[PDB]
């Protein structure tokens, strides 16, 4: 049973200015298999609604997801995704940064 | 320049009760056109971009059947490899299929694809001619010598060389307005320090499509490849693209630096300074 | 367009 962990990117649709509407991605891939649990956190708390990408795969056969919501950034305001996949002991965060 | 024409499909079992999750999504170049989704309501071939709705009940109805059919054709399969591999049925495993068809820029065939992967393991390719397989272990030599048997390679390639293409050709037309156009990378440079003596200078591609694309640092006109990070290309959600590359820099010396790009989108390629 | 045709492995 071949198992690989997701890899993350957190990032905005467009570029980030405070104030102004926006959406917030969760980019997941190079996974295996294919069940995996991916949230949108707003200032630590889940997100409620959050669409995502049908699954679809790469050459080499792993599995990538979009997840995304609408979001306005602030300066006080911190986002983040949370990932959870078989191949991981606990939720993987990754924080938000508007310059990765 | 060139086209393609995908379709990926993906089935997983669930032990205990019922039918297996089946996903099923086609795409002309990077562009998602099409989707089936066992869990949905619908339970039809439903339209994921705008020009394929111009297309008629006829072709949903078509769509729809087919697709069921390969829905049930990837059901017995599981069990088939269950059978195979000596699985019990207590774990969940998968089944992936993907095919379709490459044009080059006179949108001639020049390429077709199908395969099978299980578990995420190869399993069952056709080869490049379009008139043999490669099986990956003894499991799946069994299935090749089946389809040969059978005659499946020659099936594959009138529709990989034939239909394929008709289709492909038929859809660059109706999407002509999104899938004939290139959107070149808007570019620009940011700039981080790190110490009082080490920055970080990142080039960014935002917009561009199709998603292939090549970002390069050059320090005094040559390549550096050391102290350099590159992003996986990335959806935008809005159907572009995104990706950046960052190089570290003494501070004060962020002129020797260019960032090079290089898209379909670009006549000649771009150079940033910062 | 899909394949019209599929074969069980």
């Amino acid at each position: 049973m071949i198992q690989r962990t997701p890899k993350i990117q957190v990032y905005s649709r467009h570029p980030a200015e405070n104030g102004k509407s926006n959406f917030l991605n969760c980019y997941v891939s190079g996974f295996h298999p294919s069940d995996i649990e991916v949230d949108l956190l707003k200032n630590g708390e889940r997100i409620e609604k959050v669409e995502h990408s049908d699954l679809s795969f790469s050459k080499d056969w792993s599995f990538y997801l979009l997840y995304y919501t609408e979001f306005t950034p602030t300066e006080k305001d911190e986002y983040a995704c949370r990932v959870n996949h078989v191949t991981l002991s606990q939720p993987k965060i990754v924080k938000w940064d508007r310059d990765m | 320049g060139s086209h393609s024409m995908r379709y990926f499909f993906t089935s997983v079992s669930r032990p205990g009760r019922g039918e297996p999750r089946f996903i099923a999504v086609g795409y002309v170049d990077d562009t998602q056109f099409v989707r089936f989704d066992s869990d949905a309501a619908s339970q039809r071939m439903e339209p994921r971009a705008p020009w394929i709705e111009q297309e008629g009940p006829e072709y949903w109805d078509g769509e729809t059947r087919k697709v069921k059919a390969h829905s049930q054709t990837h059901r017995v399969d599981l069990g088939t490899l269950r059978g195979y591999y000596n699985q019990s049925e207590a774990g969940s495993h998968t089944v992936q299929r993907m095919y379709g068809c490459d044009v080059g820029s006179d949108w001639r065939f020049l390429r077709g694809y199908h395969q099978y992967a299980y578990d995420g393991k190869d399993y069952i390719a056709l080869k490049e001619d379009l008139r043999s397989w490669t099986a990956a272990d003894m499991a799946a030599q069994t299935t090749k010598h089946k389809w040969e048997a059978a005659h499946v390679a020659e099936q594959l390639r009138a529709y990989l060389e034939g239909t394929c293409v008709e289709w492909l050709r038929r859809y660059l037309e109706n999407g002509k307005e999104t899938l004939q156009r290139t959107d070149a990378p808007k570019t620009h440079m940011t700039h981080h320090a790190v110490s009082d003596h080490e920055a970080t200078l990142r080039c960014w591609a935002l917009s561009f499509y199709p998603a292939e694309i090549t970002l390069t640092w050059q320090r005094d006109g040559e390549d550096q490849t050391q102290d350099t990070e590159l992003v996986e290309t990335r959806p935008a959600g809005d159907g572009t693209f995104q990706k950046w590359v960052a190089v570290v820099v003494p501070s004060g010396q962020e002129q020797r630096y260019t960032c090079h790009v290089q898209h379909e989108g670009l006549p000649k390629p771009l150079t940033l300074r910062w | 367009g899909i394949l019209e045709f599929v074969f069980t492995l």
